[PDB]
Formats: structure tokens, C-alpha cells, sequence
């Protein structure tokens, strides 16, 4: 009788621990996906900003050269 | 004489997603609380 | 006697697993909070940068128009 | 004649937080090591 | 007369790492599936 | 005989749960490292962008002053 109680409690605990492990795996997967998406977003932002700052640099040097020619 | 229009690269499309794992945290805490119902009392 | 040993070891293991599950839940909550805060930070950065680049674009087109009028 | 001062939007306030879950990782590893003390030796 | 060259600060070195915990997620799911082989059948 | 079965199943389950806890700890450590690295990356980006926008602001005010002097 005590053996059946031990077995039932152990099976219940193992089922709950399986649920907890599935939840942990799902949460870690979602966190990995979101962290990687934000990493790609930051990298795309840095690349686009490098392009934009290069464009601004070119335009500003051109404007400075025009001003030098004028004055 | 003329001057061109300086069009800068658009970055508005860059977006950062948000994570929603509150269901999993709630399930973990619920299981941590429910494991008291699995303790053996001989 | 062996039943009492099994029950004691099982209760100890269940307590330790409860501690581990609470720690995992706390860690996942902190990670979620920080990931979401950094996501909001990146989004705010993109919005403010869009505004700033629009301002720079307007100012640069104005300067180019002034230079065109001068030369 | 005059020219205005171009004030650009300030972005210095944008800050990214850091996470500190080393306590939880240490507790998880400690429990994984201590579960050896819960093995049944009949 | 002359005009200097405006060199803007380089930001290309700023990079965001990526995480690879698929091994750990796979191990967690594998253990959650294998714990069925540890159920007691008296 | 049933006691030995209970003990063997419990030891197997505890070993698997130890493996799962080690995996969870490793995953949380990697996630913490990557989240903190991306946070430092975003902070470095904001600082460098503040510097760059200050430089652009200074250059643009200088160009506007030159244009005011010319016209």
C-alpha cells in the first residue's frame, strides 16, 4: 500500500517535472529567437547608419568644398 | 545651375521584437507550488 | 525502513527541484524584462534617429538650395 | 540677415539595461550537484 | 583659403552577438521525453 | 523487488533531472552573456552616435554661419 503511494506520488512528480521542462524549453526557445532577432536588428541598424553617415560625410565635404570655392 | 536632393537611407523598418514567456514562467511557478501535492506522507 | 528512506530521499529531491524551478522562473523573468527593455530602447533609438536624420536631411537640402542660389 | 541654430534631438537618455541572473545559475548548478545526495542507496 | 575634411566617428565595429542554445533546448526536450522511461510500473 | 525498481527508477529520474538542470544553467548563462553583450553594444552605439551627432551639429552650425556671412 505504501509502495503504491510512493509510485503514484513519483509518477505525479515526474509528470509535473516533464511539464516544467517543456515550459523551460519553450521559454528558452522564445528568448533565443527574440535575442537573435534583436541582434540582427542592431546589426542592420549599424550597417544602415554606417551608410547614412558616409552619405552625410560626402555631402558635408562637398558643401565645405563649395564654400571654399565661394570664399 | 542646379543642386540634387540628398535622400538619406531609411531606417524606420528596423524593429526589435518583444518576448512573451509569461505563460511559461507562470507554469513553472505553478508546478513549483503543485509539487507539494506530490510529497510522500507514509 | 527502506520505505522511509525512499520517502525521505524523494521529499528531499522534490524540495531541491522546487528550488530549481523557482530559480529558473526568476531567471526567465529577469531575462524577459531585460530583453524587453533593450527592445524598447532599440525602438526608441530608431525613432529618434529617424527624426534626427529627417532634420539633417531638411537642413542639408536647405543648405544646398542656398548654395545653388549663391552659385 | 540671420541664421538659426540647428538643435538636433538628444538621444543620450537611451540606455540598455543589463541582466544579473548569476545567483539563479549558481543555484541551479548547486542543486544539480546536491541532487547526488538524494540518490537512494537501499 | 582652405577647408578641413570632416571625419566622422566610425561605428562599424559595433556588433551584436548571437546566442546558440539549441543544444540545451534539444537536451531539455529529450529529457522531458525520456522521463517517461523512468515512470514506475509496479 | 518493487523497492529496487522504485529506487532504480528514482535514480534514473534524478540523473535525467540533473542533466536537465545543467542544460538549463548553461542556456541561462549563454543567454545572459549574449544579452549583456548586446546591451553594451547598444550603449556603445548610443555614445558614438551622440558624439557623431554633436560633430554634425557643430559642422552644420559652422556652415550656416559661413552662409550667413556670405549672404
Amino acid at each position: 500500500e505504501n509502495q503504491k503511494l510512493i509510485a503514484n506520488q513519483f509518477n505525479s512528480a515526474i509528470g509535473k517535472i516533464q511539464d516544467s521542462l517543456s515550459s523551460t524549453a519553450s521559454a528558452l526557445g522564445k528568448l533565443q529567437d527574440v535575442v537573435n532577432q534583436n541582434a540582427q536588428a542592431l546589426n542592420t541598424l549599424v550597417k544602415q547608419l554606417s551608410s547614412n553617415f558616409g552619405a552625410i560625410s560626402s555631402v558635408l565635404n562637398d558643401i565645405l568644398s563649395r564654400l571654399d570655392k565661394v570664399e | 545651375h542646379t543642386s540634387p536632393d540628398v535622400d538619406l537611407g531609411d531606417i524606420s523598418g528596423i524593429n526589435a521584437s518583444v518576448v512573451n514567456i509569461q505563460k511559461e514562467i507562470d507554469r513553472l511557478n505553478e508546478v513549483a507550488k503543485n509539487l507539494n501535492e506530490s510529497l510522500i506522507d507514509l
